[PDB]
């Protein structure tokens, strides 16, 4: 069942040094890779991409050459109450917050897409600080209307 | 006579000071305000 | 000379200022995976 | 196999160099053929009959005589997203746009109708650029209001 929601191969990671940072994920026909990451992606197309910076709402995004639009993942402008699926395992929304158990996302675990029971992304998590049990995520979704709405709780932590 | 420092400044000097200074002024405020509109749609728009 | 200054200043500013306004009014409607902007064009033709 | 089976004879092939190069078709009572095909249509009615250009739309069009606005195909303004009958195969209505797979569609294909399930022609295309994985179709539809949308993807591959 959980397993169902792993095999995206659209997802891209970002090496340093040989080593794991950041994931950059393409969606819609336009990759969005975490600014505060530094790295290189690994596919060679994708990182010959230049890409135009965004400070406030901390991606960059790049428009994707035609012959990779095909293969994206598809964004959602409506985000129900309850139950999401993640790499890591499951993710809970409940009062417009993403919450997952504690210790799920750390060093290297930024950029990952949350996908949605059918099996599109809906939002982006950034980051996440821990509150209790249920460490709340830094995440930016899609609104209705797209304006990329951005919700970061309180003194987050990156990453 | 006795000789004020704007005594010797004629009308058209003034209308050009003006111009370089208040309407510089005029377009700092315009700029502001547009900042402030901005600010404020784009934080309306967020929830 | 101290007028000129303030005006290139005044002016630098505004620009400054606008260009903020515009990404900031735009970015969120810009980074959309579609690229859906059709309100803010249409209210105020920032592009 | 069903996706096939709807087969239509009011789409006539043009002819010029002894071979196929596209097809006109018979809707609601007008004949359509783009400017890209040269020649003339094997019917010798409609071959002979003349034709108003609309060089914006990429579509000429001729009105039929009565007596055979019985049999033609009807035209579809609501387009349903999903599936949708074709002569190669299924075509997927997404996001506003019409997509077939991989190979699909060549030179000479230009000027065939997509139909719905219900079996009537829901739009026309004109061409057709490879995205990848999934190839995006230039095609033009009917809407409620009868202003005929086209869409033309970016550099398209005109066929």
């Amino acid at each position: 069942r959980m397993v169902m929601k792993l095999e995206s191969d659209k997802t891209f990671p970002i090496m340093l040094e040989g080593k794991i940072n950041g994931y950059a994920c393409v969606v819609g026909g336009k990759l969005f890779r975490p600014m505060h990451v530094e790295g290189k992606i690994d596919n060679d197309v994708l990182a010959a991409l230049k890409t135009k910076k965004a400070s406030k709402y901390d991606l960059e995004y790049a428009d994707v050459p035609q012959n990779m639009r095909a293969d994206t993942f598809k964004y959602t402008h409506e985000k129900p109450q309850g139950y999401y699926s993640w790499h890591h395992g499951a993710v809970q929304y409940e009062n417009g917050r993403f919450t997952v158990p504690k210790g799920v996302g750390a060093k290297g675990d930024s950029g990952r897409p949350i996908l949605d029971n059918q099996g599109r992304v809906v939002a982006i998590v950034l980051g996440g600080v821990n509150e209790g049990s249920r460490t709340a995520l830094s995440v930016v979704m899609w609104n209705e209307k797209g304006v990329t709405v951005k919700y970061t709780p309180e003194n987050c932590e990156q990453w | 006579h006795a000789q004020t420092f704007t005594a010797a400044v004629s009308k058209t000097a003034w209308t050009w000071l003006t111009s370089l200074l208040g309407g510089s002024a005029v377009i700092i405020i315009i700029g502001l305000v547009l900042a402030t509109i901005v600010a404020m749609y784009v934080l309306t728009n967020q929830k | 000379s101290i007028c000129a200054a303030i005006a290139t200043v005044s002016v630098a500013a505004s620009t400054w200022l606008f260009c903020r306004s515009r990404v900031a009014c735009l970015t969120p409607y810009r980074l959309t995976p579609n690229a859906r902007i059709p309100f803010c064009l249409a209210v105020l033709c920032c592009a």
